[PDB]
Parts: structure tokens; sequence; C-alpha cells
């Protein structure tokens, strides 16, 4: 997270630290209290599934403090659609091997239902990304969990206030563009797959995924989301469903 | 209904035939009297957080 500030302990409960052989992978968010959601592009070059974990409480790196809890990633879950090393349905859902507890430091993010999402949470401005990602372009990773609050905006509105590369990936119904294009603020590599979380009326939501951006906080640039609401069905479905023998499975989507 | 302002609902809304709206809630919370209001039946309910719920 560039730009942002340490979230004070427990106050993102539901943001989840991916490791595997115990190196930082990629964040994630809870939903309830055996499925995680990430980004699917997380898991491109991973060769030792048995060695992938889910930490939740998670907030210093350099410490533990008794509120970790430790998880083996059981299933991961992938659409059909995502092609491995590119940008499209990044989207990625996990099952832990057995369920976390919850606590004042551990604690789900709500999945909302699709009209909820597409009707009323698109629309407020501002919501919470969060990671020990890159504290700036080229630079460490962060110690603490970061956090930065960032302005959503329209796709059209995106491309418009974006400097053209012209290489760079199209924006499609299943992204969205949220941060700054004064080069201030943004989520970086090491945050994929952590939570971009919308407050309304009390409560917060899921409503993005960190998952790619022309580097970090690059002027004429913003971060871009994966646009969870296209997924909620999806999700359900599967969480719903009994578990299949094999890590990673790839399911139809729609 | 829902499409304007959620239909008034806290959390979740369903339009129903001319004029009827049902407001609903994520599990982990209940439907109060007033048809939109959400409250919580669990400890941990989803999307609060314990530290600053208890300050
Ligand atoms: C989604 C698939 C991948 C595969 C390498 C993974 C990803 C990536 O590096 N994500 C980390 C990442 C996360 C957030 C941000 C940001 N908000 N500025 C930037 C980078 N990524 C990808 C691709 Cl094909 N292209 C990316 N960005 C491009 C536009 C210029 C190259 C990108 O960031
Ligand atoms: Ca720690």
């Amino acid at each position: 997270i560039v730009g942002g500030k340490v979230c004070p302990k427990g106050e993102c409960p539901w943001q989840v630290l991916l490791l595997v052989n115990g190196a930082q992978l990629c964040g994630g968010t809870l939903i309830n209290t055996i499925w995680v959601v990430s980004a699917a592009h997380c898991f491109d070059k991973i060769k030792n599934w048995r060695n992938l974990i889910a930490v939740l409480g998670e907030h210093d790196l350099s410490e533990h403090d008794g509120d970790e809890q430790s998880r083996r990633v059981a299933q991961v879950i992938i659409p059909s659609t995502y092609v491995p090393g590119t940008t499209n349905h990044d989207i990625a859902l996990l099952r832990l091997h057995q369920p976390v507890v919850l606590t004042d430091h551990v604690v789900p993010l709500c999945l909302p239902e699709r009209t909820f999402s597409e009707r009323t949470l698109a629309f407020v401005r501002f919501s919470l990304v969060s990671g020990w990602g890159q504290l700036l372009d080229r630079g460490a990773t962060a110690l603490e969990l970061m956090v930065l609050n960032v302005p959503r905006l329209m796709t059209q509105d995106c491309l418009q206030q974006s400097r053209k590369v012209g290489d760079s990936p199209n924006i499609t119904e299943y992204m969205f563009c949220a941060g700054y294009s004064d080069g201030s603020k943004d989520s970086c590599k090491g945050d994929s797959g952590g939570p971009h979380a919308t407050h309304y009326r009390g409560t917060w939501y899921l409503t993005g995924i960190v998952s790619w951006g022309q580097g970090c906080a690059t002027v004429g640039h913003f971060g871009v989301y994966t646009r969870v609401s296209q997924y909620i069905e999806w999700l359900q479905k599967l969480m719903r469903s009994e578990p299949r023998p094999g890590v990673l499975l790839r399911a139809p989507f729609p | 209904i829902c499409v304007n302002e959620n239909g008034g609902c806290e959390q979740y809304c369903s339009d129903h035939t001319g004029t009827k709206r049902s407001c609903r809630c994520h599990e982990g919370y209940s439907l109060l009297a007033d048809g939109v209001s959400c409250t919580p039946t669990v400890e941990y309910p989803c999307g609060k957080i314990p530290i600053l719920e208890k300050r």
C-alpha cells in the first residue's frame, strides 16, 4: 500500500495473509469461518500446493502476539474463464482445511447480494484497501498491515482520466478503477488478493479485490480491482457444494 | 422501490408486486419490526469491527 497508514490492530479483522513455504504471497478476505476470497493470479506459479497457508488475525509480521490463526488451504477454486498470466476474471475462492475461530481480531467481511452491490454499494465513493505489500513502487513491503481510502470511478471516466499507454490491458466489465492519478496513493504488488471494502449504513462489504495496475501510484493511472459483484452467484453456489479432491479446481463461469 | 435509496433497507431489498417491498439481512442478522433495520444475532457478525463496536 502506497500513501496509506497502519491499520490499527484489529480494525482490519477480515484481512488474510497468504504464505507459500513461509514466504508472503498475497492477501485475501475472510467472508465466513472457512472461505477466503483472493485473486486468481496469486496462484499462477504455485507448484507446492501443500505449502499454502492462510493466516487470520495477523498484524505485525515481526512478532507473534497470539491472535494469529493459521490454516492450510484445502482448495483453491478459480473461474474457468481466467487465463493465467492475464488480467480478466482475477478472482479465487479458497476453502480452509479447518474453520478459523471468530474473535475480536478475526471477523468475516460481508459478501453482499449482487443487486445490493450493483445498485447501492457501487455508488459509495470511498472504500478501504489493505495489505502488507510494497510501501512504494520498487520499494520494500510493510511489516504492519497498511490501509488506504480510495475513491471509485466509472470505467468511462477511468479511461478518459488515464494517460494512454496503448499496450495496457482493457478494463472489462469484471473490473473497476479506484484511487488517484497524481502518483500519491495506490495499492501495490504484494497487496494482490486483498479486500476493497465498502461501508454502508454501519456495516462493511466486499466490493473489490486488489488485482492489477501500471506500476504503483504511477502518475496518470489508477488501481484496477476485480468487480466482486459479477461473481456473487458463482461464489455462493461453490460455497454450498461438497469439496472435491485435489487442491486446484477450475469451476465453470458463469 | 429497491432501486431508489435501497428501498429504505439497511441491508438487502426485494421488490414485490406494486409498492410492496421486503427488506432482508445477511446471515447473523435479524430484521427489526420497522421492516428496514438489521440487528446482530451472533457475537461476531460479518462487517462489524469488534474493538470499535465495543468502544
Ligand atoms: C493480473 C495478472 C498479472 C500477471 C503478471 C498480475 C498483476 C500484478 O502484478 N498485480 C500486482 C499489482 C497490484 C496492484 C497494483 C496497483 N493498484 N497499481 C499493481 C500491481 N498484473 C498482471 C498483468 Cl498481466 N499486468 C499487470 N499490469 C499491467 C498494465 C501495465 C502492465 C499487472 O499488474
Ligand atoms: Ca504477528
